[PDB]
């Protein structure tokens, strides 16, 4: 059995670098070897086959060579829609494996949360839980710590949040922090206010709402 | 263009078969010179090799996960299908299909099925035994920097799919990972920005889809 | 006795451009295959729906032999199901193709220096082809809104290129001549059988 190692795991460059990932064949797999693609939530794209061929309307920056055991795959300038994870994949004989895949993260300037809340829904409320929501939108680095205060008063375990992947056209994340309790406990206050602390930015920004249109 | 979907139960539960078929489009499987193949990804690992299989019927398949897999064809339908046996808690994934590209002979007589030249959009598997369940969908309601959503709380299991105005609203779209809540139910929440302009004139409404329970809920979103 | 002209197609000394490729109908005669297969004297050569070494125990009504010249990162697109200029514009292999790919490389034959700019290739259509299409249309290809009316400008374009072989270009870009034998039995009487 061929079994194919992929180095780097990781990798973070900046747009306009060059990046190539390599592929080690423990066996000689002469030219079969193709390079797939895969941005996040979507099906894998092939991008080289036979070590080096390029698909039909794949991006002329993207090139693969090697033969035998060794094989790299070359982006010539990144771009931001190149965040996605690579696996190559050997199909020599009828034995068929794949890397462990390189997961392919954009280096970006420094950018600041768009902050927002959103009051817990009429509906919702019927139902007898209420979900305060406080979004961050469009920031880079990832790294952001979001801090529940419902008058004052500093909430632990009662939230979880969501970060989401890259963006595909700017590089930067987004995060949801969501924090649930009672219906019974939440028209016991007044003042909501997530804490939004962010390298982004000068001194931490909070967003908040009065219970009620308040 | 050829194109391939994928169709499947959105859980099964331990120790039970687990099956899914891919239905071709724009072109027949029948007499066609490609094998068909399967491809799983558990959630957050890489891609495996199940098997392939060409329209005669002769099969491939992974050693490692021959015995408890058998996949087949069906020529008149247009379609292929994997069913796998005595499901772990280890097999929860996406199932990819795939065709690959036009198998040969070389000069000596050798024969090659080549490569996944392409795939479907792959379909959720999740082992367990759980409550199938529709989401609540509640919305979230609203310099020209307006942020509006929808909270889609509390169901089972992945996925949930959200579009806004039917796919006309696309730019500016973010919908996130699923959270899961100690309850043992998945929660989500998906956001657009919009010019503040359009608070008032132009409608949004937030289109979920949440397969394996068969809900569809559009929830309009007002100041 | 009557061989068949084999000969005639691969050892010919014009070649067709691909967007108008040349069909060679051959029938009622003996096809010796094992002088095209134990041969290195070609660089691709691929057979789709029979092994050539079974090709000597089978007979066939028609075989068809088209041939047309494209440089060489190209004769990857000569498959069935693949994608492209080529393959979408200019030469369509159906879904379940009985038949053989044969190619060699011709830089020796068709590079002339400061390029060889007789052999063409159509880039622009508003459709792919269908399977054993040929397309011969020089009308002009309307890439914008403005109608065209036989003069090219603007969003006007001429819907064939030129290729410009010159011998001193990378290997992918050479000129590459191709040959694919298509072994059709119809509802005719089999007629093209091989040897003793
Ligand atoms: C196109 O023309 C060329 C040249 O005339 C053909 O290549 C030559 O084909 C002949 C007959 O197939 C070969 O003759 C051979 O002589 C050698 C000497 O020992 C021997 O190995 C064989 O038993 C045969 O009698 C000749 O070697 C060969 N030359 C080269 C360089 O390949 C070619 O066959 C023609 N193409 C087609 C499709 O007929």
């Amino acid at each position: 059995d061929i079994q194919m190692t992929q180095s780097p795991s990781t990798l973070s460059a900046s747009v306009g670098d060059s990046v190539t990932i390599t592929c080690r064949a423990s066996q000689s797999i002469s030219s079969w070897l193709a390079w797939y693609q895969q941005k996040p939530g979507k099906a894998p794209k092939l991008l080289i086959y036979k070590a080096s061929s390029l698909e039909s309307g794949v991006p002329s920056r993207f090139s693969g060579s090697g033969s035998g055991t060794e094989f790299t795959l070359t982006i010539s300038s990144l771009q931001p829609d190149d965040f996605a994870t690579y696996y190559c994949q050997q199909y020599n004989n009828y034995r068929y494996t794949f890397g462990q895949g390189t997961k392919l993260e954009i280096k970006r300037t420094v950018a600041a949360p768009s902050v927002f809340i959103f009051p817990p829904s009429d509906e919702q409320l019927k139902s007898g839980t209420a979900s305060v929501v406080c979004l961050l939108n469009n920031f880079y680095p990832r790294e952001a710590k979001v801090q529940w205060k419902v008058d004052n008063a500093l909430q632990s375990g009662n939230s979880q949040e969501s970060v989401t992947e890259q963006d595909s056209k700017d590089s930067t994340y987004s995060l949801s922090s969501t924090l649930t309790l009672s219906k019974a406990d939440y028209e016991k206050h007044k003042v909501y206010a997530c804490e939004v602390t962010h390298q982004g930015l000068s001194s931490p920004v909070t967003k908040s709402f009065n219970r009620g249109e308040c | 263009q050829v194109q391939l979907q994928e169709s499947g139960p959105g859980l099964v539960k331990p120790s039970e078969t687990l099956s899914v078929t891919c239905t071709v489009s724009g072109g027949s499987i029948s007499s066609s010179r490609y094998y068909w193949g399967w491809i799983r990804q558990p959630p957050g690992k890489g891609l495996e090799w199940i098997g392939s299989i060409y329209y005669s019927g002769s099969t491939y398949y992974n050693p490692s996960l021959k015995s408890r897999v058998t996949i087949s064809v069906d020529t008149s339908k247009n379609q292929f299908s994997l069913k796998l046996s005595s499901v772990t808690a280890a097999d929860t994934a996406v199932y990819y299909c795939a065709r690959h590209a036009a198998a040969y002979y070389d000069r000596s007589g050798y024969y090659f099925i080549e490569y996944f030249q392409h795939w479907g959009q792959g379909t959720l598997v999740t082992v367990s035994s759980a409550s199938t369940k529709g989401p609540s969908v509640f919305p979230l309601a609203p310099g020209g920097t307006a942020a509006l959503g929808c909270l889609v709380k509390d169901y089972f299991p992945e996925p949930v799919t959200v579009s806004w105005n039917s796919g006309a609203l696309t730019s500016g779209v973010h919908t996130f990972p699923a959270v899961l809540q100690s309850s043992g139910l998945y929660s989500l929440s998906s956001v657009v920005t919009v010019p503040s302009s359009s608070l008032g004139t132009q409608t949004y409404i937030c289109n979920v889809n949440h397969k394996p329970s068969n809900t569809k809920v559009d929830k309009r979103v007002e100041p | 006795t009557n061989l068949c002209p084999f000969g005639e197609v691969f050892n010919a000394t014009r070649f067709a451009s691909v967007y108008a490729w040349n069909r060679k109908r051959i029938s009622n005669c003996v096809a010796d295959y094992s002088v095209l297969y134990n041969s290195a004297s070609f660089s691709t050569f691929k057979c789709y729906g029979v092994s050539p070494t079974k090709l000597n125990d089978l007979c066939f009504t028609n075989v068809y032999a088209d041939s047309f010249v494209i440089r060489g990162d190209e004769v990857r697109q000569i498959a069935p199901g693949q994608t492209g200029k080529i393959a979408d514009y200019n030469y369509k292999l159906p879904d379940d193709f009985t038949g053989c790919v044969i190619a060699w490389n011709s830089n020796n034959l068709d590079s002339k220096v400061g390029g060889n700019y007789n052999y063409l290739y159509r880039l622009f259509r508003k459709s792919n082809l269908k399977p054993f299409e040929r397309d011969i249309s020089t009308e002009i290809y309307q890439a914008g809104s403005t109608p065209c009316n036989g003069v090219e400008g603007f969003n006007c374009y001429f819907p064939l290129q030129s290729y410009g072989f010159q011998p001193t270009n990378g290997v992918g870009y050479q000129p590459y001549r191709v040959v694919v034998l298509s072994f059709e039995l119809l509802h005719a009487p089999a007629t093209v059988c091989g040897p003793k």
